[PDB]
């Protein structure tokens, strides 16, 4: 029943949200590169 | 069901707007001494509050670490705060809204000012995959079941 | 009273960005004594691309037009494109999704980039407004659907 | 319009929403000025 | 630490990042009892530290204090860090370059990162405007220009 | 004895940096003005 | 703001904006399966419109091409324009200040426009090396032709 | 080339200086082995 949801109310913990296992296959570990370090 | 009439219940926003943004990256001239493989933690949290009669407030508590082992890179907490004007409603069903459907209305606008904190602090995107446990509540409630039916065109 | 589709569906974020950006103020010398009542409007326009099978490419492109009447205020767009790799859509919770949800994930990040250019055109800039489509077509319907949300729990 | 997927048509439970409208009230603070940058 | 200004000088980019952002709006939902704007107010701030010998890393924190009549509206504060790396320069050259070049390099970063936090909040535009302080040094130390006589040039 | 070019712990930043105040002239008007939101 | 003819030597900064700015990723999910650093050409161009007697609006043209491999990564310009209030100018003085010191002004706030735009882009924090271009030339003015008022001024 | 102590017209540009540009370096790769949901 309803369509909406006000107030808080954490009466029953309900069900199990155990969220996202962030975890993924790396990124760009640094790598030792160069833009050339020097203006004038 | 000739009961074709609404009933007190009604979902409506009154207003989304960030009421908290905070990015915190204090090892930051120091991550790149560290190797970048991020360890990347979300907190997920949220808070009410009774702004008028049946106007409330649902305020989105995002937490965003990366931690590249035991140092971290940065953190990213977002209170994307929502004024919702509703009524009519009670039991299972509110718990299952007010603790999944409404914040899941903040969540995309929420991990975008985050993704942007992370990119403003020369870090690669983080793209926080959406919990869709509000078809896994109905595989409970009746498995699956849309029927749509316009009639209400435009307002 | 509750016709079954059955209706899985899998959704999965891959990555959001901005595939093309622009501002186009032509007055922008000019602006210095113009008039301050223009109708800031944003355009939420729905295109697509096949990237491969169930990795499809949805490109948002959000225009917020200002006009005084005669003189332009400014125009701003930011076709904002987002990979999503969905499978199990089915029935009205498929139009639902890449029809209005993801579009809405897309939403904030076009319109901040937006914010972005309007801010560096020195205009008036904020984060207008959420167009909140989902509760008004939920509000508005005209048949009571069903009693599929009819449950309490168990733990 | 059409499609560019596999299942993709959105036209009858596809309605308009809103494209916000907000009227910018009258006339900018442009006279003396007060935000610019004026020192030197 | 030299004091006589006369060296080649150097500088040079390592990295620029936002390192802190803060965007607290305490009466956020009372902006929609406040039909006004809020009283944006800029801060500077100047925070610095050394990584390494010839390698320091300049934070330019810039704060924002904002009120909604006799209520405070919004507080807002960035931090834009860039390594840069000095050497050469001594005395009133380093205090140019620490005190205004470095700063106005960060500057454009802090102003679009605090408008768009204030924005997100759905607050207007605030950004700081920029001052050339280097315009009034060359006058307030006298550089003059080559005196001699003058070129048309005909093309 | 020592190394290095000069260094420093931010003696004096700069012949002082002034700022304007705050100004734009800006509203609301929840009456179909602007920065509002008259309910969707 | 408010100058007249009638003073000597000035130099005010009324305002800094974006009239033009443009961002197009192609390729772009496939510069996403295409890992490396995107080689990027930065073109320098200027320009220049009277708005009055003594004051003027230059606009500096920063325009970037970046590829990856055989193919394009992505495109960007931002024509970041200026209105200065200028006055006792004269010869390779004015020249100079107009077309250097004037666009390196604007440059910070085009370089960061552009940085946005391609973190927005999920591509790599692009930051031009801050490189006194002014300074390098502006030792030959005083070795040529250029700038009236005879020599020798002194005891 | 033609101009006067005061004021110029842009018949063309002059001051271009070749900026410092990229080089090889390493900032790619931004996730690959994506983290799923759950199967909803």
């Amino acid at each position: 029943k309803g369509k909406s949801a006000l107030m808080f109310n954490l009466q029953e913990p309900y069900f199990t949200w155990p969220l996202i296992a962030a975890d993924g296959g790396y990124a760009f570990k640094y790598e030792n590169g160069k833009y050339d370090i020097k203006d004038v | 069901m000739s009961e074709q009439n609404n009933t007190e219940m009604t979902f409506q926003i009154q207003r989304i707007y960030t009421k908290d943004i905070s990015f915190e990256a204090p090892n930051a001239p120091h991550v790149f001494q560290k190797d970048w493989q991020p360890e990347v933690k979300l907190d997920l949290d949220t808070a009410s509050s009774q702004l008028a009669d049946d106007v409330y407030e649902v305020v989105l508590r995002v937490t965003v670490t990366a931690s590249l082992g035991e140092e971290t890179a940065f953190l990213c907490e977002v209170q994307q705060g929502g004024i919702f004007s509703i009524a009519g409603i009670e039991g299972t069903q509110m718990a299952h809204c007010l603790g999944a459907y409404c914040p899941n209305i903040l969540f995309p606008y929420a991990r975008e000012c985050i993704t942007s904190m992370v990119s403003r602090g020369t870090f690669p995107q983080l793209n926080l995959a959406p919990v869709n446990f509000d078809a896994l509540f109905m595989n409970y409630l009746q498995q699956q079941a849309g029927e749509g039916t316009e009639e209400h065109q435009d307002a």
